[PDB]
């Protein structure tokens, strides 16, 4: 149960934290249409976070999505390092979104075959949304990569800047492996082929290069984060920290 | 003597025949609607900013999700209004630029800061409540594309306004600190919400023509009075007060009589000198300028 | 006592909030020498905040500098709007610093003649530091304003962007006036001549223009802030909010 | 046969006659000191970033002020070390650029993230404690400008290290949550602090010449052993533990024997592949590039 709880929480945390980053874009996008699109994606991801976190609380036998989101510190958060990266320019945001949506598609496709019914059901809802997200992010990868000289350069740089964090997408620990052998979780190492098939093709189509740097950054799943997470949590949790134990 | 075109138009208006984009219309009618629908669409856009200010800080995931859905809808409503304005022969890109330059207005209410989470529920409740009274009144505006866009918009907005009230109800029934938060947000937003309806009927240069052309179906003062009569019972339901020493029920007239609006403040705000005017326009100018390479990328990709 | 407490707290809050902004620059300056200088200024201002806040707590008969700094929300904070402005580029930071140091010099010069001994003593320490700050900020105004075309433009823009907040420097309320008539406080309206003599000359010397916009923004002293303060306080107070009532 | 210049130099070193900037020195001696003093100065600069990360979040105004004073001192120490390095004929601007390009190193310890306030007290205590052992040992380094800069630096640093320990003592004597914070910070910083002393005496390419030229007065392992012997009693004073199952007192030798360092991690880190390497250099590169117009302004003003 402890393993299943932690696994579920990781997936919830990935979506929660990325949703937070997308929320910062509200009113700041290059076009009203993009503002609409980012709010929509952030809303889907928030919905997924609520689903995973709710199940995590139910598994643990205490708390709820709000105790989980607002009363854990950065050392207890278990999101991927990729989703806590700063928004940066629009290409930095597109790169991060594309890497994640490609992964979500690969993951949720297989997780809807989980032998855990609730995880399977949550995943069956999330995959429909992840497919929308991937069309949007891949569409923008192509438009920026194969746009102007300027946009092509920014998109390459965005990709290069984020690459080292992709290692964690296929990192497996004992929780992953144990649950995967029970047919409950997906072993993230087995997601590489599908993610690379999508992402390599997408970058190529955009007229860009796959970075040659070997990806090496992990630790988010173990509560070992970059220096970006603490400040995100200060902002996210402030009100709950000031006025704890209330209804809103 | 009116021309036959002019006379026919007045007859169409009198018989409540909706004006469509291909119909003749007085040039002053075309222009006042480009003005009003364009600034209505500008308001949707700017209004994302005070609410967006709290998306990352909302106290629960439920309230955060509700707020994201609202803001996403506001964006969609801006799009509907730009489409409607474009049927009159204007260009979205052009009127948006006039907004950036301070050559066109957006709603006064969006120049006020969100200083607490209660401000968000109060915007959902009072501010959206005022926009609903005004916007439902425009479902019978004489220009068809505008009327039909109001119908669609009003169907969506009133749901969000109900959610705003429920967020305020949670504070009203919560701890003493939450109740004080709500009251303080009301104290700061009450009069600015009243100002959303526009200047008094004595000080409203566009009303003469707008009323005659059935663009405006109720006077600024009429709509504001209805809002006060409808909203005061909602304030009471929350166990809250109104920052107005002169507010009282007048059994003689069957209305709540309320105090004088600060028109000096109103005029400061609509002319760029309110609390957040500079910040709101800086933010949209920054988004436009920094997004330029993105728009140029999309254009260059389309052509290939 | 209530008036004196609030007046003292305003001065403390001005220094605390500006100190917070300067702290963000640490490690990010154009030169190691500038990093040194900004940390130094931020440290002086923090020292002043501790002095004013400590006296404010003593006047109120409860709490201390930490309860004041970490347990008040944005509606209770009473700093000038000018000191909560974002750092922006280096000119934005120099403009804000220069306007404030010029004001501090004018104010503390006169406040060391206060009929309140503790306020007089706090001011006698602060004026020595404010004089250092003014040399630094004015020196950089001149170097940027009268540097390159590029730097000259950025410095003008920085000045223009901040101007509207200078109105609050000479705004007097009933607390100011009542305490000033007792010879305890300085009536801020009477600071204008000295501040304008300094600032007008400095801008001219830098080969820049005094903005023609009439300054119109106030409210910080009444707890009516820009949207910048809330997020600053979330960051500043997080740990204290999470783990209240402890010793550190 | 050594040349007379070479022989005279070896005789100066043996008699502990400090080498000064105008003295002849082997070219390899000049260069290893430009390397070591330059990277020492780089370390001062980069080390401002993990601590700066917490300046705006420190839990009390007292702890915030102490931390600001420390960081201000680090900047000053960087300046002293650049001055000292420049006496050898190098240019600060040039070696700083090599640091930005990853062509020169800075201390491994600064590639680790500050994930809690306890990390700050632990950096003040363990990390500064390790730098103090190493830096006091360099007060008798053979090159005069370097030795004298170490004297000045050590006089200032040991005060800040004492303040770091006191911040850790507050957590150690505080609530259960504060105690757990301290332990977790120790668990994450203990081994990285041990690595500050450098590789084992068997794997240290610069040691042969540095020891012979009395640049290095104690071996990496000797200094690390002294640090462990001195620090373990401080851990005990805090009522804390060391994340080392093999640490034990050996009465036979009179030393604490401790476990094996992860040299694979060490080598990853010093070669740019640690936890924050990319972030640290991005931050300094961003500061340099974005500050360019400021430096060009200062230069153009000076000339007028
Ligand atoms: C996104 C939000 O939900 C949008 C809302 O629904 S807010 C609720 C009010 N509704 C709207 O703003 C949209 C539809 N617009 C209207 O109904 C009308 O334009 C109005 C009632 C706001 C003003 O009436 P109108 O006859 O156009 O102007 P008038 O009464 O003569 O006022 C004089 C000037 O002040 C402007 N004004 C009036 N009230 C204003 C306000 N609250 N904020 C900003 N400007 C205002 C008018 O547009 C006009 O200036 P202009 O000629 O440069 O446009
Ligand atoms: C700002 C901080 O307070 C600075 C500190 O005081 S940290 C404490 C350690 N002291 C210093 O870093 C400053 C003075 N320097 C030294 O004493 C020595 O350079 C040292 C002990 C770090 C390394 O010894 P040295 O003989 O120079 O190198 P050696 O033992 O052969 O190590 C092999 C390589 O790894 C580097 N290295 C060793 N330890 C390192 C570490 N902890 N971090 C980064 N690089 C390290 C060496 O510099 C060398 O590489 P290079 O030839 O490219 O410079």
């Amino acid at each position: 149960s402890n393993q299943l709880t932690a696994y579920t929480l990781r997936l919830g945390d990935n979506c929660l934290v990325l949703s937070q980053r997308l929320g910062e874009w509200c009113g700041h996008a290059p076009e009203l249409e993009i503002d609409l699109a980012l709010a929509n994606i952030g809303l889907d991801l928030l919905g997924q976070a609520r689903n995973f976190l709710s199940y995590a609380a139910e598994l643990a036998g205490e708390g709820d999505e709000d105790t989980l989101a607002f009363t854990r510190d950065e050392r207890q958060f278990s999101n991927l390092l990729l989703v806590e990266q700063p928004n940066g320019n629009f290409a930095d945001t597109i790169a991060r979104q594309y890497f994640i949506d490609a992964w979500h598609v690969a993951l949720f496709t297989r997780l809807m075959e989980s032998r855990d019914p609730q995880l399977a059901a949550i995943s069956a809802k999330a995959i429909k949304e992840a497919r929308y997200h991937l069309r949007f992010s891949r569409g923008w990868l192509e438009r920026l990569g194969n746009g102007t000289d300027v946009s092509g350069q920014k998109m390459q740089q965005a990709i290069n800047k984020l690459w080292r964090f992709t290692a964690e997408l296929f990192d497996a620990d004992e929780i992953d492996i144990a649950l995967s052998e029970e047919g409950i979780a997906v072993d993230p190492r087995t997601l590489r082929a599908a993610w690379e098939a999508e992402v390599f093709a997408g970058i190529n189509e955009a007229t860009l290069n796959v970075p040659q740097e070997q990806a090496y950054r992990t630790g988010g799943k173990k509560g070992l984060h970059t220096e970006h997470l603490g400040p995100m949590l200060a902002e996210m949790q402030y009100l709950q920290r000031v006025l704890p134990g209330q209804q809103w | 003597m009116r021309s036959t075109q002019e006379e026919r138009f007045e007859q169409r208006i009198a018989q409540e025949t909706a004006i469509e984009p291909q119909d003749w219309m007085p040039d002053a009618y075309r222009k006042t609607l480009i003005r009003q629908i364009g600034q209505h669409a500008h308001s949707e856009i700017v209004g994302m900013l005070p609410e967006g200010n709290w998306i990352t800080r909302a106290p629960t995931l439920r309230r955060k999700a509700i707020l994201l859905a609202k803001v996403q809808d506001e964006a969609g409503h801006g799009l509907y209004l730009y489409s409607a304005a474009e049927t009159l022969g204007c260009a979205r890109e052009d009127i948006y630029q006039k907004m950036l330059d301070g050559r066109m207005k957006y709603s006064s209410i969006f120049n006020y800061p969100t200083l607490s989470w209660a401000d968000i529920g109060v915007i959902g409740w009072l501010v959206d409540g005022a926009a609903i009274v005004n916007q439902v009144a425009l479902c019978r505006t004489s220009y068809g594309p505008y009327a039909r866009a109001m119908v669609k918009i009003c169907k969506e907005e009133s749901f969000h306004q109900r959610q705003g009230f429920e967020a305020c109800m949670a504070l009203a029934q919560g701890s003493e600190a939450q109740k004080q938060m709500l009251q303080d947000a009301i104290n700061r937003f009450w009069w600015p919400a009243l100002m959303m309806f526009g200047p008094n009927d004595d000080n409203s240069p566009n009303s003469a023509r707008s009323l005659t052309w059935k663009i405006k179906r109720f006077t600024n003062d009429e709509l504001r009075q209805r809002f006060v009569d409808n909203t005061v019972p909602q304030v009471e339901m929350l166990g809250m007060t109104v920052p107005d020493p002169d507010l009282h029920f007048d059994t003689e007239s069957g209305h709540y009589r309320f105090g004088e609006i600060d028109w000096q403040e109103f005029n400061e705000v609509i002319n760029g000198r309110g609390i957040c005017n500079q910040e709101r326009l800086d933010a949209k100018r920054k988004a436009w300028e920094e997004g330029t390479w993105v728009r140029e990328a999309a254009l260059a990709h389309a052509q290939k």
